[PDB]
């Protein structure tokens, strides 16, 4: 009884026709990885910053250790290819097997298999499904552990010496920990789970996540839903699809923050500072330039009464002044060896500052992610020169928008699959309207 | 300060649990039409 | 005198404001008497004009030009990298007609004081006392006519 | 050109719907 | 043992010098043949006390306590400077550099905002004479400068400033401006405060020392718009001492 | 010089009389300062009669 | 009684030379050889009580004595202002382009 | 008004010689000033230290000038501060630093004159513009 | 860039990434094809 | 063009400050808001009239009965909101009366405009501001962009006037 704009709602019951949809649109997935990534190497030039250039899928895989030596500095463009080809070919695969089984292959499942075929009511078989789907999560999570402790390490922008690809011998497993991080506030100085600022913790996560979902993808193999969660959900294709799109954005709203605020899981020679980092890399910029002609940052008032160059947080921490006090909870590989237990160290300001954090800094500042949608570089007063917008602020506003959709999307199904449940989701039936047989307000 | 901090703990978690439990209390059955 | 009065932007009527009641001597006050023409000239001797408010302004900067339209003096908003100071210039001011007839300035904040209000046009003595004035510019009879009458139209 | 292989790329998909429908395929 | 930045962080404990245990009763011997500098000057005050206006005669009202609205931003820490050993045996600390103000406001009974720029720079301190050494009985007394709260740059909410902005109200274009002079026209105070420092802890292994101090000086006259109030901090400090 | 009844205050002496004496914002009308009253002060007074 | 002293000062010299007591030092770079090296050491030894002083500044080679000697017609001195070295603003005083 | 010789010519050196640019030579130096220069030099200014310009007056007043061909040239092998004193190579982009400023690498001595012919010329197409700041925006 | 040996298809490939996209206009001529049913 | 007579009458006229305009805003984001709940009610109370899970198929123009309840539609927002429309008629006039009002206030502020008659300030406002330097609100803050923008944009936007506005009397905070 759906009109042409809503058809895809004619496959709920077709558990054949929809595993096509299903396993073409995966094959669109992978095709897109394939393809985007032979684009973005075609048009990469090494010499260029990443974050120069546009590219979203290549720092993905650098993060990854492959293509990379110290520094970032890419050693080696064949890993990439092979990423982009493999990908590539297998969408085919995929593509083959999705239109097969949506044109040709039978169109419900149920009568060829009772292992393949499903009713949507059957809590049982569900479960199943989910629990399947778990343990290839959790095999997925022990990949990325493999990856950095048996196969070449991941890229550490934290490294002594400016960064490097480095294996992980000793992940962190304390629980304390782990899930110390789940437990954390959101809020700034605290950021949750995506203060996450070292290697360890990020490779123990994923073997903790991984035994987790392969020992739930166990348990619901085994088990199936007890009476109290029988009666507090909605049993129907459409309520599940409902729960994916809340849990999806809610994840898309995750990814955002990651991307804008993280700087050791999106290094920031790949992807470019964050917008806290450029803030802050102004204010060390002419700290240097300043000192270099005399000016004594410590001391000098400006003109507020608080320090032009330097100040305390709330908490007594000195950091930099200006508006960026607002980024204080920054931490960067170029900025903490000027920290002390109080802060940053007038003494090492004064002697310690570096050539390469000296230019640092200034390519940071001068890379801030902000930018015109026609990729225009910097504020938005500024004229046509620089064709520049931050790798971050693309991805960071893509999953804002996605993410966004999706929770529009959770309610719009959540909302049908309640009514279509109860069986009004078509409207009030004129010979039985509930609210004509309840008591007036008054 | 601190008696503050722990009334509204106290407080938001009462509210959270009604929340939850409320909802866990077989809410799909409280409609007009068909209750199960 | 009189005429010297219509050259003033005081009462020009698109310089009031909607809610600025009343009548236009509770702004800049009663008028009691003309100062005098106002002459500026820098140390050179070279005679400056000052660049008069356009009605569309509230506030106007003070920028003093030369018969060719030069700018030869100002007063600075950022003072490190002024240039074009009233101090660095010297410009004084010497008044013909008027209260003030015969009467030169040479101290910069007060020529500084006569170049602000000769961007209104010619500068008046005014009485703020009697009615309390607040300073502000009200529109006359002319702009409250056309007011109501383009709205009822 | 790249505009050459974009045009037969892009060519393909009607095609298919042209060949089905022009020997009454399963549309 | 030794606290990282990660311990320290969201704590408070930033903003809090470095104390001395209470058997640190030691002497530090000072040799004249011998140049000495501070390489630490740490001041953390605990009270801000303002006094009070009595309107009338001679009745000279007193210091009042107050609130701290600004939080843990109000400690002098990284000073530096010589300390020199003068002719007749006292010491002499000449301030050169450091983190050595801080813009600090409290709140006295009634509400009033009473902001002021917490501050030593250009101290010069000096002991009693004939000290050979220091003790838990010297006491450093000394005068520093005490610049205007607001320097040059700054503009006030209508536009108007000293080095920069309008010199003008120019939202009254024909108010008479003899009655705003005093607000259209800003200027830079330079004042003296006074400062006492008790060394009440001499760790004389290390050549660390601590106590107590009073400093009183003047708070903010917003670029002379109304008159500054009187103030008394008082708090510990912490100061360690070098061979130069 | 300046007591409540030259300022025209009516029932402010009414809370002083049977011992509200202090403002939340730390002055007392005896004359002294940094006192904290707690909540019976003349605003939690005045509170308590609106709620 | 009631002046402003920074439109004070733009009537003497320092409106129009380069102020060896006052000036912020971006000013040194109107005439070649001076910043920053120059600049950073006038700054840093001001005041002066004579234009002819910055010669008698300890550590000069005797190139730096040249350059100086053929810009002394550019410079000047007056009264110390304290509301233009308040501040470190001879380094910085707030203005970029 | 067009891109005339008149405006193509620049001084070679500082003996007064001069170099008529082709307009093929100014558009590709206005490409390469934007790929490896303009993040901190867009419109003429210096973002990471706006006291120093590229206007062709400031260029003058460098030791050595920098408003000839040869100066600017030079300045790209081996950049030094505004008096000459000292050698910042390794925090400007330069030649002698390409292996720490990548983008450097692939430049070629034509590549260099037509940077520094563009850097010459531009100011006298744009006057105040060019160094001026967001104030002639 | 590509590796040498592949630097033929350079043109396909800056044109690949958007194939997905065609898929989604595709849907709309199957249905103009049968008439929106 | 219309983006900068936007932000014209912002700095010249302080158009944001006018209640004509704000009766104007009020008019069209209360239209707005109207179309869209009137139009999300009527969807959501629709009576089951056909079988389809499609449901603009289930109405004919030529029936007489009203396709969806005013009844749970008046239930349903008297206990979200506490109040609802119970006459079609005056719900559907409300939706006239609304935008078309707002208009017409607008338009009212512009006739004063035209003659420079501006609710630009409050003199209460000016007269506390220039006697106490410590007296800041989002009104003055608001004046100090106002300042910006007509001095920065008048040269280019009036070339007739030959404004010649030197750096040094630009306004301008710090650095910026
Ligand atoms: C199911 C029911 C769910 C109900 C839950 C109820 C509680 C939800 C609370 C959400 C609101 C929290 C606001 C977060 C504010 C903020 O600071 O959030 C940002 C934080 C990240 O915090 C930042 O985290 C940073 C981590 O970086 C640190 O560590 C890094 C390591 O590389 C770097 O070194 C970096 O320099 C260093 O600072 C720092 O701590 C910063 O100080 C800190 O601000 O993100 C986060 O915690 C990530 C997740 C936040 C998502 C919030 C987005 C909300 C979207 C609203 C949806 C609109 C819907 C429309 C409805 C119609
Ligand atoms: C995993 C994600 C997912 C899945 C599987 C579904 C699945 C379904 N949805 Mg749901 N939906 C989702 C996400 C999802 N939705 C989100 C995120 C939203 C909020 C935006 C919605 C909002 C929504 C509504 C409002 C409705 C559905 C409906 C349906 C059903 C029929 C849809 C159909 O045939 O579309 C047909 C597809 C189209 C008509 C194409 C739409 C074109 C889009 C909107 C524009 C694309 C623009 C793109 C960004 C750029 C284009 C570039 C250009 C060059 C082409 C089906 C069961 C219908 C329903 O209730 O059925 C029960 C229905 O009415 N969905
Ligand atoms: C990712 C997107 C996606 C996917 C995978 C599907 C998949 C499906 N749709 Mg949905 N649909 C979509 C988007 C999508 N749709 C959008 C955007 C709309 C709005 C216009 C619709 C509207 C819609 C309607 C109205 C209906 C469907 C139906 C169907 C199913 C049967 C279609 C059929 O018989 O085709 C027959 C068409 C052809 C045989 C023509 C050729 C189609 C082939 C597959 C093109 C392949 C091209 C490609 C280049 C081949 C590569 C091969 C390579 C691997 C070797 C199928 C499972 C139908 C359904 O549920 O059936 C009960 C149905 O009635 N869809
Ligand atoms: C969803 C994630 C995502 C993100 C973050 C990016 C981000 C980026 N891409 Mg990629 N891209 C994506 C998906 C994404 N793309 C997809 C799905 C395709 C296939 C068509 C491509 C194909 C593609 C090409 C072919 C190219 C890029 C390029 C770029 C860069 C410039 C983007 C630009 O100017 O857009 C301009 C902004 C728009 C067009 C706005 C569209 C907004 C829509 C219409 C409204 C949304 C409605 C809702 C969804 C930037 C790094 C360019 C680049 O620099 O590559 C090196 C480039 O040439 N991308
Ligand atoms: C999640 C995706 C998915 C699902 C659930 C199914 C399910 C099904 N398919 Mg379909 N199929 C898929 C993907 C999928 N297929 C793909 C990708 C292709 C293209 C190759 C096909 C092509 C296809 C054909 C051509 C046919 C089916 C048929 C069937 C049915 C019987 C299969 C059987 O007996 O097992 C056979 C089991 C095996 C061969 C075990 C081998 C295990 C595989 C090959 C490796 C494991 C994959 C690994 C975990 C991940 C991939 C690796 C990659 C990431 C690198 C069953 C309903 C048949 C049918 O419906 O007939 C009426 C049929 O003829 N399928
Ligand atoms: C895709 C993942 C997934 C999904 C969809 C499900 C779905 C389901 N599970 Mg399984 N489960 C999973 C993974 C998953 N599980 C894994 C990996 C494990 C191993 C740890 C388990 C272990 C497990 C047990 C032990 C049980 C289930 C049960 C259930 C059912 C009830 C779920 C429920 O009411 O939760 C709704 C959630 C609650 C009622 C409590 C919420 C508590 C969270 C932590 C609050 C936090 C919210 C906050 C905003 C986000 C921050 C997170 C915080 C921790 C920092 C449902 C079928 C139940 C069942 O019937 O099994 C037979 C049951 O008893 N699951
Ligand atoms: C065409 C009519 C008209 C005009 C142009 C004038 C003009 C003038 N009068 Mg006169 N006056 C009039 C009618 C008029 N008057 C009438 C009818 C009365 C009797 C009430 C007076 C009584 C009067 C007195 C007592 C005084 C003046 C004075 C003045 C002068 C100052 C006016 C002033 O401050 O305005 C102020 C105007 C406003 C602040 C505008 C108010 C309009 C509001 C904002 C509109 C409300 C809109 C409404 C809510 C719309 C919502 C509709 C929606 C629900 C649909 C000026 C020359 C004064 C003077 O200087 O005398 C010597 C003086 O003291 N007038
Ligand atoms: C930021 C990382 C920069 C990039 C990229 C480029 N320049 Fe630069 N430039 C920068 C700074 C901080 C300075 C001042 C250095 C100093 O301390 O003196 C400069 C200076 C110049 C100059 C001298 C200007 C003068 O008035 O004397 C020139 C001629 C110059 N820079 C040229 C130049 C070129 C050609 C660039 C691209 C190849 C380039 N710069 C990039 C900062 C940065
Ligand atoms: C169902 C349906 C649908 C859907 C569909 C889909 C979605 C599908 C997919 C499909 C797919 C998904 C496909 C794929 C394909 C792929 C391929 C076919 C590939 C190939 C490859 C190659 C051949 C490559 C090559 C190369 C190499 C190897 C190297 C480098 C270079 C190059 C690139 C050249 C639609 C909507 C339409 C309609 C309705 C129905
Ligand atoms: C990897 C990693 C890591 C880790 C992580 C982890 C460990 C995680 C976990 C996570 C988790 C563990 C999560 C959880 C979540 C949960 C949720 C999200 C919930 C939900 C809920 C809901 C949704 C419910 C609802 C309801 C109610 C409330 C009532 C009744 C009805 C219902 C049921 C509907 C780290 C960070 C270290 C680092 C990096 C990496
Ligand atoms: C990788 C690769 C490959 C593959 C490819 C493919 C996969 C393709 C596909 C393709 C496709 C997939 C295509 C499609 C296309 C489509 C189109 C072209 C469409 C169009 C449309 C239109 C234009 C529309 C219109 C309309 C209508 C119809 C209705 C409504 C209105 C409108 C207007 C919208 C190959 C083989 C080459 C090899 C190499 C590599
Ligand atoms: C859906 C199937 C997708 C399969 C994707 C696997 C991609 C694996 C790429 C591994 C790259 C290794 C490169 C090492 C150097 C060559
Ligand atoms: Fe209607």
């Amino acid at each position: 009884g759906f009109a042409w704009w809503a058809g895809n709602a004619r496959l709920i019951n077709l558990s054949g026709k929809l595993l096509g949809a299903h396993v073409a649109h995966a094959g669109l997935i992978v095709f897109w990885a394939g393809a985007m990534t032979l684009f973005e190497l075609a048009h990469f030039i090494p010499e260029k910053p990443m974050y120069e250039q546009g590219l979203i899928l290549i720092p993905h895989i650098a993060t990854l250790g492959w293509g990379v030596g110290p520094g970032g500095e890419v050693v080696d463009t064949f890993p990439f290819f092979v990423v982009g080809v493999v990908h590539l070919i297998s969408s085919a695969v995929l593509g083959f097997g999705g239109v097969y089984h949506a044109i040709r292959g039978p169109e419900t499942l149920e009568e060829y298999s009772s292992f393949f075929g499903y009713d949507w009511k059957d809590k049982n078989k569900m479960t199943t499904i989910l629990g399947f789907h778990l343990i290839v999560l959790g095999i997925g999570a022990l990949l990325l552990v493999a990856k950095a402790m048996f196969f070449g390490g991941l890229y550490d922008t934290w490294a002594p010496g400016g960064g490097d690809v480095r294996v992980i011998t000793n992940p962190t497993l304390d629980p304390r920990v782990i899930f110390g991080y789940l437990l954390k506030s959101p809020f700034g100085g605290e950021g949750w789970i995506v203060s996450v600022n070292n290697l360890e913790d990020v490779v123990g996560g994923h073997i903790w996540i991984g035994l987790i979902c392969i020992a739930g993808g166990i348990w619901h193999i085994l088990t199936t839903p007890f009476g109290w969660a029988r009666r507090a959900f909605i049993w129907s294709g459409e309520a599940y699809l409902s729960y994916s799109l809340g849990a999806l954005s809610m994840m898309g709203f995750i990814a955002t923050c990651f991307v804008w605020f993280n700087n050791t899981v999106y290094p920031s020679e790949f992807y470019g500072p964050t917008g806290p980092e450029a803030s802050q890399a102004q204010a060390m910029t002419f700290l240097i330039r300043d000192q270099k002609l005399g000016a004594n940052v410590g001391s000098a008032q400006g003109p507020t009464g608080l320090g032009k160059y330097l100040m305390r947080s709330p908490t007594g921490e000195i950091i930099f002044g200006g508006e960026t006090m607002r980024f204080w909870d920054f931490r960067g590989p170029w900025l903490e060896p000027l920290r002390g237990p109080n802060g940053l160290d007038l003494n090492k300001i004064k002697n310690d500052i570096q050539p390469w954090q000296e230019r640092r800094a200034a390519e940071y500042m001068t890379h801030a992610p902000l930018g015109s949608l026609n990729s225009v570089g910097g504020v938005a007063t500024e004229i046509n020169s620089v064709n520049f917008v931050s790798p971050r602020s693309w991805l960071a506003t893509s999953h804002f928008v996605l993410a966004f959709f999706f929770l529009v999307g959770h309610l719009w199904h959540a909302g049908r699959a309640r009514a279509a449940a109860a069986g009004f989701e078509k409207g009030i039936d004129r010979e039985s309207e509930p609210v004509l047989s309840m008591p007036s307000l008054d | 300060m601190e008696t503050l901090k722990i009334t509204v703990y106290i407080v938001v978690t009462f509210f959270v649990l009604l929340f939850v439990f409320g909802f866990l209390s077989g809410d799909p059955a409280r409609n007009p039409k068909r209750k199960d | 005198e009189k005429l010297a009065f219509y050259d003033y932007i005081g009462n020009n009527p698109a310089k009031g404001g909607l809610f600025r009641t009343g009548p236009m001597n509770k702004g800049d006050g009663i008028a009691q008497a003309w100062k005098g023409h106002a002459v500026f000239r820098n140390k050179e001797g070279e005679e400056l004009f000052v660049r008069r408010m356009p009605a569309f302004f509230e506030s106007f900067p003070v920028i003093l030009t030369d018969k060719n339209g030069v700018v030869k003096a100002d007063i600075p908003f950022r003072r490190a990298e002024s240039k074009y100071s009233f101090e660095q210039q010297g410009v004084t001011v010497s008044f013909y007609g008027g209260e003030l007839n015969g009467q030169t300035f040479t101290d910069p904040p007060t020529v500084k004081s006569y170049a602000r209000k000769a961007i209104f046009g010619e500068i008046f003595e005014f009485d703020t006392e009697t009615l309390n004035s607040d300073g502000i510019f009200r529109t006359s009879p002319r702009g409250w006519f056309t007011f109501a009458h383009a709205v009822f139209a | 050109a790249q505009l050459t292989m974009i045009a037969m790329i892009g060519i393909a998909g009607p095609m298919i719907i042209f060949l089905l429908a022009v020997r009454r395929g399963n549309l | 043992q030794t606290l990282t930045y990660d311990d320290i962080v969201g704590t408070g404990l930033a903003n809090k010098c470095p104390t001395l245990d209470d058997t640190a009763r030691g002497a530090y011997p000072i040799d004249s043949s011998q140049t000495y500098r501070i390489a630490r000057l740490c001041l953390q005050p605990t009270t801000f006390l303002v006094k009070e206006e009595p309107k009338n005669k001679r009745q000279e009202a007193e210091f009042v306590p107050t609130k701290l609205v600004t939080r843990e931003t109000t400690s002098l820490d990284q000073i530096q400077g010589e300390l020199k050993v003068n002719s007749d045996g006292s010491l002499t600390f000449v301030e050169e550099d450091g983190i050595d103000f801080q813009p600090v406001t409290v709140q006295m009974a009634g509400g009033e905002r009473i902001p002021l720029l917490f501050t030593v720079k250009n101290l010069v301190a000096s002991t009693q004479p004939n000290v050979t050494s220091i003790t838990t009985s010297t006491d450093f007394k000394g005068e520093f400068n005490v610049p205007s709260y607001r320097t040059a740059n700054f503009l006030d909410p209508k536009g108007r400033g000293l080095a920069s902005g309008y010199d003008s109200a120019i939202a009254l274009p024909q108010a008479k401006e003899e009655e705003l002079a005093r607000a259209n026209v800003k200027r830079f105070s330079l004042t003296k405060g006074q400062i006492s420092l008790n060394v009440a802890k001499v760790d004389g292994r290390t050549g660390e020392i601590a106590g107590t101090f009073e400093s009183e000086q003047l708070s903010d006259d917003d670029m002379g718009a109304h008159e500054p109030h009187e103030v008394k901090i008082q708090g510990v400090f912490y100061a360690s001492i070098e061979p130069a | 010089l300046n007591p409540m009844w030259r300022q025209g205050m009516f029932v402010l002496p009414f809370m002083a009389r049977l011992g509200v004496t202090g403002s939340w914002s730390g002055w007392s009308i005896t004359g002294e300062t940094g006192i904290d009253p707690g909540f019976w002060s003349f605003e939690g007074v005045a509170l308590a009669h609106i709620v | 009684e009631l002046v402003n002293v920074v439109d004070e000062k733009l009537g003497t010299a320092y409106g129009e030379k380069i102020d060896l007591n006052n000036t912020n030092i971006a000013a040194f770079i109107q005439y070649r050889g001076l910043y920053p090296t120059l600049a950073k050491l006038i700054v840093k030894n001001a005041p002066y009580e004579s234009v002819e002083d910055v010669l008698n500044i300890p550590g000069l080679t005797e190139r730096q004595k040249q350059i100086l000697r053929e810009n002394l017609e550019h410079f000047t001195v007056t009264e110390v202002e304290t509301a233009l070295v308040e501040g470190g603003d001879r380094y910085n005083n707030g203005l970029y382009k | 008004a067009e891109l005339t010789p008149e405006v193509l010519t620049v001084p070679l050196n500082s003996e007064g010689k001069t170099i008529t640019l082709t307009e093929k030579q100014y558009l590709e130096g206005k490409r390469l000033f934007q790929y490896a220069c303009a993040s901190c030099h867009v419109g003429g200014i210096t973002k990471t230290n706006p006291s120093l310009d590229l206007r062709t007056e400031t260029l003058a007043l460098a030791t050595p000038p920098r408003d000839n061909i040869e100066g600017l040239v030079d300045y790209m092998k081996n950049p030094t501060t505004y008096d000459g004193e000292q050698e910042i190579a390794e925090v400007h982009p330069s030649l002698r630093s390409a292996d720490i400023f990548p983008k450097m690498r692939n430049l070629t001595e034509k590549d260099l004159v037509a940077i520094a012919g563009h850097i010459l010329v531009e100011p006298k197409i744009l006057g105040d513009k060019w160094g001026g700041g967001k104030v002639y925006y | 860039k590509l590796p040498e040996a592949y630097a033929i298809f350079d043109p396909l490939v800056d044109v690949l990434p958007v194939i997905p996209v065609l898929f989604l206009a595709l849907a709309f001529v199957w249905q103009a094809a049968v008439g929106f049913r | 063009a219309i983006f900068r007579f936007l932000l014209f009458f912002q700095g010249f006229h302080n158009w944001t400050l006018n209640p004509f305009h704000m009766m104007g805003v009020a008019g069209v984001l209360g239209g707005a808001l109207l179309c869209a709940i009137h139009g999300a009610t009527v969807e959501n109370t629709l009576f089951q009239d056909g079988e389809g899970a499609s449901t603009f198929r289930a109405f004919n123009p030529t029936q007489a009965e009203e396709t969806y309840s005013m009844v749970t539609a008046n239930r349903f927002w008297s206990q979200i909101f506490g109040i609802a429309f119970s006459n079609k008629r005056w719900l559907h006039f409300f939706m006239l009366f609304v935008p078309v009002t707002g208009l017409w206030m607008s338009a009212i502020g512009v006739v004063g405009l035209a003659l420079n008659l501006r609710s630009y300030d409050f003199i209460s406002q000016e007269i506390r501001a220039a006697e106490d330097p410590e007296f800041e609100t989002f009104y003055t803050k608001n004046l100090l962009l106002n300042e910006g923008i007509r001095a920065w944009m008048a040269p280019q936007d009036q070339p007739h006037e030959n404004f010649v506005f030197p750096e040094e009397v630009l306004p301008r905070g710090n650095a910026l």
